[PDB]
């Protein structure tokens, strides 16, 4: 019960916690296939102070889990502490359905965006002219205007 | 053909069900009737 | 080298002021280290062998002081250090009393799935060897049959260790499980026959199981309610089914898909 | 331009779309 | 339940009479 | 990341190409067929 | 021997007698059809398993 | 001299005869029409693949005097396989080596000259751009030092040339995998590498870190292509999960990767049959014995076929435990009957009602039993034995002492036969009471069940399963 620790709110290991999910989530990412809760109101129980460390690591067991959306809004809660995570091997696979949503969501913007408009994420919407920058940053700029006009931007 | 990754590695029927009922119940039952008569 | 610990460990102190201390000295555990499996530095084993006796002896007193859902957390962590291949005492004095000690509450935690997955970890302890785990699953295996005696037989079989928190809670599950299974359809018994079906002599614990279910209290006697006559003769529930399922006949016969 | 070959497959999609309806839509009146 | 077991061995008769008209012209045909 | 954003799905777009194509095949067979013994 | 059909009684010798022709011609008749069908899905293997 | 100089020279060029014709047309072949033009959904190379895995198989077994596959290795390996007009002096090169065998002696590799026979390429122009060349470039050499395993200061020539075709795994991970099916015709060469990557691991080494890099294969599997790698790497990902403790059966109950909805007839025949045991050890018994019998019904037409032997013995566990049972030896062979008569005397005592019986076989097979892997399936049968048991009698006598239907199953107590039968109602076995009072234990007689609405419940099931295989009549017939 890698993740049981938590049952402590002491925030000397509520901070120790996330001081050990950084070399130890690697492994059983089965073993961790039922912690939404412990890991949203973890993030939300201030004593775990890195709270958005832990939904990197929910992130990284959820998509395990095939729980590609749960993975993605613990990613969306994830705060800066994902949106800086943009390019890896597994850091690609939670920025695929962030924007693979964005994009839709912006569609709609794109069409109407007169009032009754979806609530801007600022990390579902952040990355993405963040990323808009790696557009710019390596020199590829082809796969941009269909990045913008798919997000409709 | 014929790969099979190996990851280890009438006449029948009607008998078989008549072996599922005297498997080991009175095989040769032929001579307890000749002693069943003074007993019962 | 680092212990703090040596000394009040192995005599009782019930829920004294050692506990927040004991889990503070938890706390100076992790300054120097996680427990992290460690994969390298195989001959440092203070922190693996010296360290797991500490949360192996602080899972015991997890039951002692009626401690639930903390006592599933050391357990936990101690599944994740047998878990290592790397080379260890293969058991001690405890492991056997600690890990079938998990089979054995987790039988009374009413989940029968966890109750057989543990069983990849051991394939012959169960029935050729290791007769003191033999005790644990042969006792839900008798509880999966009828058998109720044979389970208060191992009621007068305890070996190992006290067990005394579980068999308690095994006493309850089977209390309200006759008083299940003095729902069947049976007939007239008196305060006798089905008086000590459970373990009681005559005490006013009758009365709470017969004013809880039915059965009614009279004289000497045990009501039968074996009525089931109100269900049956419905044509129709299938005439609302049935004439969804014949046009549903009728999709797949006629018109082309 | 991953994204001509999405606009492209996408314009794929429509006119195929478009004749499996045209073909679908016959079986009836054919046969009447 | 009689009818619609009739129905299956029909249709598979004629599904080996596409196979006597598929693979015994490719090779004659091509 | 935003690369990793649309690629999976343009990935199967193009496999997502000949199914109808097929579909067109096995009902047109049979449609260009009728319409011959239809005029015939 | 079936010339009359009843029950007889060994207590106090009671007779009794009931008379239904029950059905015979639904389901036998529509039995034997399915191993009719049978050898046909058996003759199949002489022209299809064989043959592709 | 004599005895070598007439056996010895015919095995050179006869397998040369065979080998110019089966990896020569599939290398003249998947050249040139897999990095070539095409090689679409109906492809040939594939099963051209399949055609040179099953030959090389069973044809070499020497330690090869004579340099009859020694001498094939420096003719196989220094090929660049560019373009044609390159290629026309390779197409001598095939013939040129054919002298260094016969009028010279060759270097004959025996245990210690692989490894001058890996470094190759770089020698004159050659590429790794081109894999559907150089992953078969590493499979030509790397199946035969495997295919034999020969187990004795090996394994690292094994390896070094699984590394150089990791080092092409690399490459086809991440450089220009598209439309060229460097992912589909190497996800092939991914999954027939992996049973040579494991015979290694299993016989020797570890398991584990190739996990996390099957975890990193699985990654970009379904994330370029969605055909036959969300499939193999599955079968390949549960087929030592099963055997450890670890999580991965609940994950595999909710992982997307379920279906990759085509696998090539084989390896998702037993797909259904790996997840066939995970319901079946985690005892899910009605819905694992569908895709027991789904796993069985699509598999090809061989005779040593021993996980076979393993998949008719578990079938019909999962189904012990539910009460049906079939004739298992429908099907016996000379190889099946002695793979059967242990565990056909298992279901003899099944259907029997005797309770000790169990134990009479638990003893003499019980050993047999954990060498096949499945006694903690076996160990819970005496439940399925005493509810057989308890339907067998309560239908035969209508009107039984308790005090007596324990002497009949050797339960040598009464005071908890009345306890089986609570159970046996409990779960609904038979219905009547129990005179607890005199101890009899009555039956109610059977009454018109043909005018009750189950038998329809036995024909809608197959009124619309019956429909369905005239539709599916229907549906794969006109491709003409």
């Amino acid at each position: 019960g890698i993740i049981s620790l938590l049952d402590e709110d002491e925030p000397q290991l509520k901070e120790f916690a996330l001081h050990k999910l950084n070399a130890v989530v690697n492994d059983f990412w089965a073993e961790i296939s039922e912690s939404v809760d412990k890991i949203e109101v973890l993030y939300e129980d201030e004593g775990f102070r890195s709270r958005q460390f832990a939904a990197l690591v929910a992130s990284k067991v959820f998509y395990h889990l095939g729980a590609f959306e749960e993975s993605l809004n613990y990613a969306l809660g994830a705060g800066d502490l994902f949106n800086v995570n943009d390019n890896s091997e597994y850091v690609e696979t939670i920025i695929a359905k962030c924007i693979d949503h964005y994009t839709k969501q912006c569609v709609e913007n794109a069409d109407l965006p007169e009032g009754e408009k979806k609530p801007i994420d600022q990390r579902l919407e952040g990355i993405v002219n963040k990323m808009f920058q790696r557009c710019l940053d390596d020199h590829k700029y082809k796969q941009a205007i269909g990045i913008a006009l798919e997000t409709r931007r | 053909m014929s790969e099979k990754k190996q990851p280890v590695d009438e006449d029948n029927w009607d008998d078989d069900n008549v072996e599922d009922d005297f498997s080991n119940q009175l095989r040769a039952e032929l001579e307890k009737h000749g002693y069943k008569m003074e007993t019962s | 080298m680092y212990e703090q610990l040596k000394g009040e460990w192995n005599r009782k102190s019930p829920n004294l002021s050692k506990c927040g201390e004991e889990l503070g000295r938890l706390k100076l555990v992790l300054l120097e280290l996680n427990f992290l499996p460690t994969t390298g530095t195989k001959l440092t084993k203070q922190q693996l062998i010296l360290a797991r006796d500490i949360l192996e002896i602080g899972a015991q007193w997890s039951i002692l002081r009626k401690d639930i859902p903390s006592f599933e957390r050391y357990m936990a962590q101690l599944k994740c250090y047998y878990f290592d291949y790397k080379e260890q005492l293969p058991e001690s004095a405890y492991m056997h009393q600690l890990l079938g000690l998990n089979l054995l509450f987790l039988l009374s935690q009413n989940r029968v799935a966890e109750f057989h997955t543990e069983l990849e970890r051991l394939p012959a302890k169960d029935i050729q060897t290791n007769v003191y785990i033999k005790h644990p699953v042969s006792l839900e295996q008798y509880l999966m049959e009828g058998s109720y005696n044979k389970v208060f037989l191992a009621k007068g079989n305890i070996p190992a260790e006290s067990y005394t928190f579980f068999i308690d809670i095994l006493l309850d599950t089977i209390r309200d499980e006759i008083a299940g299974c003095i729902e069947k359809a049976y007939e007239k018994i008196l305060f006798t026959e089905a008086t000590r079906i459970l373990f009681f002599n005559t005490p006013k614990k009758m009365t709470d199981y017969a004013k809880k279910r039915g059965w009614v209290l009279g004289p000497n006697n045990y009501y039968s309610f074996a009525s089931q006559q109100q269900k049956p003769e419905d044509t129709t529930i299938p005439s609302t089914e049935l004439a969804k399922q014949v046009i549903e006949y009728a999709r797949q016969l006629e018109m082309i898909v | 331009d991953l994204y001509s070959r999405y606009k492209k497959l996408q314009q794929e999609l429509e006119f195929l779309e478009v004749q499996e309806e045209y073909i679908k839509d016959e079986q009836k009146n054919l046969k009447k | 339940y009689l009818a619609s077991l009739i129905r299956s061995v029909v249709a598979l008769h004629n599904l080996i009479n596409n196979k006597i008209a598929n693979r015994d012209a490719e090779k004659k045909e091509g | 990341g935003l690369r990793q954003y649309y690629l999976s799905k343009i990935e199967e777009l193009q496999l997502i190409v000949n199914d109808k194509s097929q579909n067109l095949r096995r009902l047109q067979a049979q449609r260009n067929e009728l319409n011959a013994k239809v005029r015939l | 021997d079936k010339k009359f059909h009843g029950i007889l009684d060994q207590g106090e010798g009671v007779l009794i007698i009931f008379d239904e022709p029950p059905v015979d011609k639904t389901y036998e008749a529509a039995l034997e059809t399915i191993q009719n069908m049978s050898k046909v899905v058996d003759s199949l293997y002489n022209k299809a398993k064989k043959l592709t | 001299p004599p005895g070598g100089g007439e056996q010895e020279p015919p095995p050179p060029p006869a397998p040369q005869d065979v080998e110019m014709k089966e990896e020569a047309a599939t290398g003249g072949g998947s050249t040139g029409e897999a990095d070539g033009k095409t090689a679409a959904a109906a492809a040939e190379h594939s099963q051209r693949e399949l055609d040179t895995v099953t030959l090389e198989d069973i044809k070499e077994h020497v330690k090869q005097l004579e340099k009859a596959v020694s001498g094939k290795e420096p003719r196989f390996v220094l090929r660049a396989l560019r373009m044609l007009p390159s290629t026309s002096r390779r197409l001598n090169h095939y013939v040129l080596y054919k002298a260094v065998q016969g009028f010279f002696t060759s270097n004959n590799a025996t245990r210690d000259f692989l490894l001058p026979f890996l470094e190759e390429p770089m020698d004159t122009e050659a590429d790794l751009q081109f894999r559907p060349r150089t992953g078969k470039a590493a499979s030509t050499p790397l199946l035969p030092e495997v295919e034999a395993y020969l187990q004795l200061l090996v394994v690292i020539f094994m390896m070094n040339s699984k590394r150089y075709k990791e080092a092409q795994k690399i490459s086809d991970d991440l450089m220009q995998k598209i439309s060229t099916q460097n992912r589909r015709a190497l996800d092939l060469v991914a999954a027939k590498c992996y049973y040579y990557h494991a015979r290694v691991y299993e016989f020797l080494d570890k398991l584990d870190v190739v996990r996390s890099f099957l975890h990193a294969r699985l990654r970009t599997a379904t994330l370029r292509h969605d055909a036959d790698g969300q499939a193999t790497l599955l079968n390949l990902l549960l087929r030592n999960y099963l055997h450890y403790s670890l999580y991965d059966q609940a994950e595999k109950l909710v992982s997307k990767s379920v279906f990759p909805e085509q696998a090539n007839n084989n390896e998702w025949a037993r797909y259904l049959y790996y997840t066939g045991r995970i319901k079946a050890i985690q005892l899910e018994y009605s819905e694992a014995r569908r895709t027991m019998t789904n796993a069985l019904r699509k598999a090809p037409q061989h005779t040593a076929v021993g996980f076979k032997q393993t998949v008719h013995k578990l079938l019909i566990v999962v189904e012990l435990l539910l009460g049906e049972i079939p004739d298992r030896l429908q099907f016996r062979q000379p190889s099946l009957k002695r793979s059967l008569m242990p565990y056909f005397l298992l279901t003899q005592a099944v259907r029997t009602g005797n309770l000790a019986k169990f134990n009479q076989v638990l003893d003499q097979f019980g050993e047999k039993f954990q060498a096949d892997g499945t006694y903690t399936l076996i160990i819970r049968l005496r439940h399925n034995v005493i509810k057989t048991g308890v339907r067998m009698i309560s239908l035969s006598y209508s009107r039984i002492s308790l005090a007596d239907i324990a002497q009949k199953l050797q339960l040598d107590s009464p005071e908890d036969a009345e306890f089986i039968v609570a159970k046996a109602i409990r779960d609904g076995v038979i219905e009547a009471s129990i005179n607890h009072e005199k101890g009899y234990v009555q039956s109610k007689e059977m009454i018109d069940i043909y005018s009750t609405r189950e038998p329809q419940l036995a024909f809608h099931q197959r009124i619309s399963f019956c429909l369905d295989i005239h539709n599916m009549s229907v549906k794969a017939m006109r491709f003409p």
